[PDB]
């Protein structure tokens, strides 16, 4: 599907709610405890990539295909949230644009 | 130095650093003997919105004056896509190889 085949990739991490019972009975019973209290959690988290990239030098004289807005005027921008809220994906963007030499 | 030895060579590149960059070029010139050595003046005719007087000159003038002279279609792509602005800060000049020839 592409990317980076990894021995050793990013750990996965995991989270869960910790259970809370809700009263037991006065009376002594071995069974497991059936009943909880229905709760949730949220939060934020945060991710920081540190990426290292390959600077671009060629010869070529003439100017190159490049990734570019759409040119024309449309309802809603590219890219943008529109009057419902809703966020909306134009193109998917390939990274292959400047040429090489074979 | 002498008759033998190249007192120069040939340099057009681009150098692009962070903050600075640097456009190399060099080209190729003919220069011929404008008015046979001499100077001359030039003048129009009659009264009209186009009249002038003034001399003409057995010298020639070097004019990089223009964009593309030391940029290529490349380069100004690199350059305007990813820069809100620029501004000249040195130049340098150079002239070498001279031959002069007999017709
Ligand atoms: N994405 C990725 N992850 C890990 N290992 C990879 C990957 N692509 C190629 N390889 C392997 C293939 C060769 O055995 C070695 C050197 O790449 P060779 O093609 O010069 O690494």
């Amino acid at each position: 599907m592409g990317g980076f085949g990894l021995k050793n990739p990013p750990p996965q991490i995991l989270i869960k709610n910790t259970p809370v019972p809700a009263d037991p009975p006065t009376q002594f019973s071995s069974q497991k405890i059936n009943s909880f209290i229905t709760q949730y959690s949220t939060g934020q988290m945060t991710v920081e990539i540190e990426w290292e990239l390959r600077k671009e030098n060629s010869k070529r004289w003439n100017p190159e295909i490049q990734y570019t807005a759409n040119f024309n005027n449309s309802a809603n921008a590219q890219f943008s949230v529109n009057n419902n809220g809703l966020y909306i994906e134009d193109r998917t963007i390939g990274t292959r644009y400047l040429t090489h030499t074979l | 130095d002498g008759v033998g030895q190249s007192s120069g060579n040939w340099h057009c590149d681009s150098v692009w650093m962070g903050d600075r960059v640097l456009t190399k070029s060099t080209r190729t010139w003919s220069l011929p003997t404008y008015n046979n050595h001499l100077y001359k003046q030039i003048n129009g005719s009659g009264t009209g919105d186009a009249v002038y007087f003034g001399y003409s000159t057995p010298w020639g003038y070097f004019d990089f004056n223009r964009f593309h002279c030391h940029f290529s279609p490349r380069d100004w792509q690199r350059l305007v896509n990813n820069h809100w602005g620029i501004r000249p800060r040195r130049l340098n000049f150079k002239l070498f190889n001279i031959q002069v020839k007999e017709v």
